[PDB]
């Protein structure tokens, strides 16, 4: 049987506004597919303006799980700008903290993105495009205090592997995507290069030695890759005028999956040409991704998704059909709906689309 | 304001459901006989002087040949609200 | 092809020329945009010879004069190279 | 109570030619309330495949092929048209051209293709014990040399930002593998089982022509596979030249949508049943590509299974060791419907590879 | 519907022993994918001390098949000795028959495992690791007698191929794995690399010339791999101090699976800490590999777990919970169980873990 208990709401602004909220809660009752049960975890995303002239953006992130009687612990915070149009720039520091140990560190990064191709008849011919393939660039310098015990050796044991094997740059990539995340790799359509270590340090600082290091790799993909693909969208530096969240939990056990999202930022819709604007294209990664935990158990799906809209905003071309229409409100539930909501918490791509106008 | 409207001359049928929902202060679409109102001889206009840019005469979709077009601010042309996808079709027999 | 594709309205579909500007060419701005309005396309032979043969129909919006080579009668006979003659519509609203 | 309905009926036919020929006539209409993996609906397509026997005495043939299909408000074509032969038993030589248009942009191309196919090895013994080999490990090498004119602006881009890429970076051998396959296409060549290996460009070179110029480029890639893939496997068996005596096609057509999907095929052609020893004949082994890749669409909606097949053989021909067993005999006609063989349908719909295999004699 | 019939039984060992006897039977209505049916087979493992003071062991195995019509048999016979705690060294001998054709052999093999960190921290935040990132390294000297025309064959082809092709060493990876084996490989966690081969030889022995080879070549795993993240559970030596077995049977068809399974061997259960021992974790590589073919007919459960501890053990924390306790036997059926028995035969790994103290 196995139902699937599911909750979903947006909710739009008006006028040349991208802003909404989105609010989600789901149940489940099968074994999530970790080897390690029980696993809790809660995830905050805060982002506000920093300034608008440099176009610098402020963006923190706090994580803390219980994985089997184990606290964990990463946060991270950083500024974020658009140099170009194709590089990225950012200047940020964090911590992570495991059980007793713990350690800081403080990054300084820049990232660019460049398409195979930039053909103007697949920009006249194809209204909404959706595979492009490209590939990314990083360039990381990341310093590190070395205080414990335990961090002076793990920098003499990587400094010992880096020096003596020829074959770190390539098999480093067995030590990074660790477990399954390895697998998703090839099938979720990326291919990571070979990184290439452009020197390790060590220098005195305030309190001790801090290893620096700096290093850079590539990643390319077919075109299901959003970060590749949806460069421009993923980082709306232009409606962020006030500070916008992201606030996210789950708590997973040995009998079914508990979710529960709050979220509040721009870019939910886009211009759609012809007056018309639509809720932008799902992403492909998450899905893909989740399919490969999502075919473990046959299960029955209900589910409510309900949009608000703004005054003088309609829905059409809805596909699969809405069912009510509260006057400014429409929800999606059982038939084509529940297909596809259980098509697509399986790793299905299909396409459901909505369309509104005033 | 933007995005004018531009009742078609050639396509007009003067059914008159456009005109409706024109605010009665705004009597921007009106009406031209030139000759005997049955085989087509009443087509209707829209006054460009008056118009305010409802989209009351557009996103009604009432206009049923395709008379009403609401061009785009840039330069873009409009017919209908919204189009079906365009599919194509055959026939099948179960055996 | 059958009603119930596209608009229940046209036999066909529908473009029309909403750009004329000259760039040291004249008329490379031919832009044919269709009745939905989700592209900006051009001449292209391509588009000529689905023109030609039943699918597509173009019209010249009343709101390049010689230059789409208009020819002699009923002020209106617009040829776009040498085969088919583009019907416009009017939109006089005096 | 229990989970999704999603009925799936299917129906199929197979007519078979008696003697020593090896010709047979298919049919196959398909319907289902699920929505394709693809993230632009709606989606339609045609194929249109001939064949017709060019000359005898050289071995070659000439083969055509017509796509259309409607992706979400697009219209796009492809035609090829080419002349195909066996100048050796693992050489095969092609002469051919053909044009893409989509929307508006168009472009023709004619290309000049060599392909020659090699085993891994060759003992006799896999040969004497094994008397239906399956997976056959070897490698295939294409050698193609291509021309298309550069008559729009747009084409004139592409060739220079191409030869632009190729003579800037070092890496433009394997990053091409990625703007190559597109999307998911890329993910199944691990797992359909296949290797791509680096392309190696010989030279784009472009020269004047009739309007004006033309790019002419050639290039060598290769591919292995570890039995699996038919194309190399099955080199033999893809290409019968032998029985090509009069024009052959295959003729289909899906029309997919967000709630199911329709599917229509016609064909005929040799090839389809082949001599298994010992006085019977066996349909020919399915193929395994097509299988395991539509297992990675087939698995994201559980249905109901419904299907006939229905096999028509000639005069004094009988069915022996069918597997699953059919359920009815009209005398000529064996009827294949629910039980096992709704299971093996419902089985082979999401990747699976078992076998049902049909032994029949006179 | 398609049911699937199950049946296990797990039997312990008190005091600090590890011993267990492990019994199973299986039944499903589903076509196997296999492209040749039927198919059937049985497997014989035992293992006796050859002598505990150099730690040798001596291991047998034999293998008969009957596939679509054709006898294949696999016997091989090794002695193998822990020569350190990551070094491993083997001697064995063994044949192959298909058929009417037939071949033996003699290898001469060592095997060396390296972890790709050995951080203590690692070691005292976290109780039960389950991931382990590593590389293996495998140096094999293996002697055939060419008596037949077609190992001659075989062998003069094989020397073409060497010393003709620059890409032999790369591509002998798709002749290695054949068919839906190399899929598994990427999916499956691992990394074959580049064989090397130190020189083919040819010397003449007691019937006639025989041909030497000697290779290497290394695999590497994100942590799923058991035979590299848990190099030191899979080879107890030290509790074998009288013969063990492993004797199972496949029999396949065209409608549904048969299987048979005994065994008795020491690492059943293993220490958890805290006075408490439990069940040893689920290998990873089974589970998934299965997984690769379980997907294919959705069926129905049925199965009984029945575990038998010794005098005075009592389970706690046994995660889904079981249904009966027949004063020293603890059964679980139905419900959750099912539903995990469900999960684990398509692919996924969640933990079903228990947990005994005395
Ligand atoms: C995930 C796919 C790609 C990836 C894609 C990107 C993209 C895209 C970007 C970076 C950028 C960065 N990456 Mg990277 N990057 C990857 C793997 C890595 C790895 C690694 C060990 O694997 C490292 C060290 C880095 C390092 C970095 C820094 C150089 C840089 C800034 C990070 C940041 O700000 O932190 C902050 C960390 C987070 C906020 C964690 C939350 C991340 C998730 C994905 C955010 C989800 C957004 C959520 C859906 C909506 C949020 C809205 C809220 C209102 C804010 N990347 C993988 C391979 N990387 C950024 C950059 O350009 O810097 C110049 C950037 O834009
Ligand atoms: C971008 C990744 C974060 C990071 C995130 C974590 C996480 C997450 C964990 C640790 C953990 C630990 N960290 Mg740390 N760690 C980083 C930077 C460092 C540096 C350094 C000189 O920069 C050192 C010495 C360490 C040291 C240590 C290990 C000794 C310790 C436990 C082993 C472990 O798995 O390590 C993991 C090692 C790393 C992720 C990279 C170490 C970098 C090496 C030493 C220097 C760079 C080499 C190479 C050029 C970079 C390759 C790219 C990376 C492979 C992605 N970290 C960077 C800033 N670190 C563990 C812990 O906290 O408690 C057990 C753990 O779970
Ligand atoms: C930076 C990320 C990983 C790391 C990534 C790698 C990689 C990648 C490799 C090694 C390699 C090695 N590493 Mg190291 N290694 C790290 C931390 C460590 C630590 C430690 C106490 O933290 C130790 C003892 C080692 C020890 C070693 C040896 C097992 C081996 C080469 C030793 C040599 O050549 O002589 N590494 C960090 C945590 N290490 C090489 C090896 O042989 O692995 C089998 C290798 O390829
Ligand atoms: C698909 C698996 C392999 C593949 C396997 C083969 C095989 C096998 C052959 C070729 C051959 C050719 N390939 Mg190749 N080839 C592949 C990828 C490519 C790519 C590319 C960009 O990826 C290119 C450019 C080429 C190029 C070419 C030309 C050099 C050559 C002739 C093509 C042809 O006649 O067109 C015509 C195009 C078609 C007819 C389209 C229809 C294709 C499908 C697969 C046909 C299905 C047959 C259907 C089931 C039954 C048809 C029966 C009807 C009665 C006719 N191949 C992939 C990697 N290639 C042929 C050759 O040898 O030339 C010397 C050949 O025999
Ligand atoms: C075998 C593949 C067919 C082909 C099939 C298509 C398809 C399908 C499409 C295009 C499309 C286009 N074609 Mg073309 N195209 C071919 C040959 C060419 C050549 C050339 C010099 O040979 C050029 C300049 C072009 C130019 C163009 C692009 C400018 C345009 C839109 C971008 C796109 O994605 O391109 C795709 C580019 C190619 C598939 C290969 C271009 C070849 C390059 C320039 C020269 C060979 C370089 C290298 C040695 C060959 C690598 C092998 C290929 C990667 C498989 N084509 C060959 C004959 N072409 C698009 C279109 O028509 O409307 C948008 C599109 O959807
Ligand atoms: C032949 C098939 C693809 C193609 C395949 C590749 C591949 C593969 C690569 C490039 C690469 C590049 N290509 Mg190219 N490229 C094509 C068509 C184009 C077009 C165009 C208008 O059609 C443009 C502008 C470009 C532009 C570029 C730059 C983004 C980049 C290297 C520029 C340089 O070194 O300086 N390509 C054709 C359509 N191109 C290189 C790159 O950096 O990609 C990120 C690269 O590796
Ligand atoms: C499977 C994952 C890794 C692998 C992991 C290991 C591991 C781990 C070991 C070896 C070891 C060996 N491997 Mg290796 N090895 C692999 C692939 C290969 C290949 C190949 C062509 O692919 C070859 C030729 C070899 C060759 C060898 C010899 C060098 C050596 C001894 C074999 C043995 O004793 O035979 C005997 C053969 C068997 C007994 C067949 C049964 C195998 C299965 C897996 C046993 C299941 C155990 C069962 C669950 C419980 C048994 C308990 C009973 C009481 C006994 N390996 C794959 C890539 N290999 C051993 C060694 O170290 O030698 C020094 C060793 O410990
Ligand atoms: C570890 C693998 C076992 C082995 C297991 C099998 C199996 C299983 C089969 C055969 C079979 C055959 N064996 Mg043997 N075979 C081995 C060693 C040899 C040697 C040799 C000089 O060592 C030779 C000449 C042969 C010869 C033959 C082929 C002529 C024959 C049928 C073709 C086949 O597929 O072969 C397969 C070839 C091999 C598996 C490896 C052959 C080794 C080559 C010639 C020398 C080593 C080259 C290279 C350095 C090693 C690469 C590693 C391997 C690719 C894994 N074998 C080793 C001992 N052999 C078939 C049979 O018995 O009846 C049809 C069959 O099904
Ligand atoms: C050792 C395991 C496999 C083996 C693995 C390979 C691999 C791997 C390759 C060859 C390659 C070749 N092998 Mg060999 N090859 C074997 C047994 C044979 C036998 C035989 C009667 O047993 C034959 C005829 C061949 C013949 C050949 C040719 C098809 C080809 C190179 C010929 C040359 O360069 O000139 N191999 C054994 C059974 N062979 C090369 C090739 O071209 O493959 C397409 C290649 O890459
Ligand atoms: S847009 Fe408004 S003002 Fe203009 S014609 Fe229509 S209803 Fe009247
Ligand atoms: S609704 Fe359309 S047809 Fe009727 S009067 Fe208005 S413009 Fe003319």
């Amino acid at each position: 049987v196995t139902t699937a208990h599911s909750d979903y709401e947006i909710v739009l602004e008006g006028g040349s506004s991208s802003w909404g909220k989105v609010k989600a809660r789901a149940k489940v009752n099968a074994p999530p597919a970790s080897p390690l049960l029980p696993a809790d975890c809660d995830v905050k995303l805060n982002v506000k303006p920093l300034d608008p002239a440099k176009g610098f953006v402020r963006i923190s992130a706090v994580f803390e799980s219980i994985v089997d009687s184990t606290k964990n612990k990463l946060t991270i915070e950083a500024d974020i700008a658009n140099e170009t149009k194709e590089r990225r720039i950012s200047v940020g520091e964090g911590m992570v903290s495991v059980g007793d140990f713990s350690h800081t560190f403080s990054f300084e990064g820049s990232v660019v993105n460049l398409f195979y191709y930039r053909s103007d008849a697949v920009r006249r011919n194809v209204p909404n495009p959706i595979y492009m393939q490209g590939r990314q660039f990083h360039d990381i310098l990341m310093k590190v205090p070395l205080d414990n015990n335990d961090l002076i050796d793990t920098w003499e044991g990587t400094v010992k592997a880096i020096g003596s094997t020829g074959a770190f740059n390539d098999w480093i990539r067995d030590f990074w995507f660790i477990g399954p995340a390895f697998t998703a790799l090839n099938e979720g359509g990326q291919r990571i290069s070979r990184i290439e270590v452009n020197g390790l340090n060590t220098e005195s600082g305030p309190k001790g030695p801090v290893g620096v290091s700096r290093w850079r790799f590539s990643h390319g993909g077919s075109g299901m890759v959003d970060s590749i693909s949806r460069w421009a969208e993923l980082f709306p530096s232009d409606k962020l005028n006030r500070p916008a969240q992201v606030e996210a939990g789950f708590r997973s056990d040995s009998q079914g999956i508990e979710v529960k999202v709050d979220g509040e930022f721009p870019g939910v819709s886009v211009d759609a040409g012809g007056g018309l604007r639509r809720i932008l294209n799902h992403p492909l990664i998450p899905l893909v991704h989740h399919g490969m935990v999502g075919k473990f158990n046959n299960f029955n799906v209900d589910a409510q998704l309900k949009v608000v809209l703004p005054k003088g905003y309609k829905i059409r071309y809805a596909a699969p059909q809405y069912r009510s229409q509260n006057l400014e409100e429409y929800r999606w539930s059982g038939g084509a709906y529940a297909r596809w909501v259980e098509h697509v918490c399986k790793g299905g791509v299909g396409q459901f689309e909505i369309l509104y106008a005033q | 304001a933007k995005k004018h409207y531009f009742i078609i001359e050639n396509l007009c049928v003067g059914c008159g459901l456009c005109l409706d929902k024109c605010p009665p202060k705004v009597n921007a679409i009106g009406y031209k006989f030139y000759g005997d109102v049955q085989e087509g001889g009443f087509r209707c206009y829209i006054d460009q002087a008056a118009c305010i840019s409802c989209s009351a005469c557009f996103s009604g979709d009432e206009c049923p040949s395709g008379a009403l077009i609401e061009v785009l601010p840039d330069g873009e042309v409009l017919d209908f609200s919204y189009t079906p996808p365009e599919r194509l079709d055959f026939d099948l027999r179960f055996l | 092809s059958g009603p119930w594709s596209g608009n229940a309205v046209h036999k066909a579909e529908k473009y029309f020329i909403t750009s004329a500007k000259r760039d040291r060419d004249g008329k490379l701005q031919i832009e044919l945009v269709p009745a939905s309005g989700r592209r900006k396309l051009s001449p292209t032979p391509e588009m000529i010879r689905r023109l030609i043969d039943g699918e597509i129909e173009i019209y010249i919006l009343t709101t390049a004069i010689d230059m789409n080579k208009e020819i002699i009668d009923m002020e209106n006979r617009y040829v776009i190279d040498f085969d088919k003659r583009g019907v416009k519509w009017t939109m006089r609203e005096i």
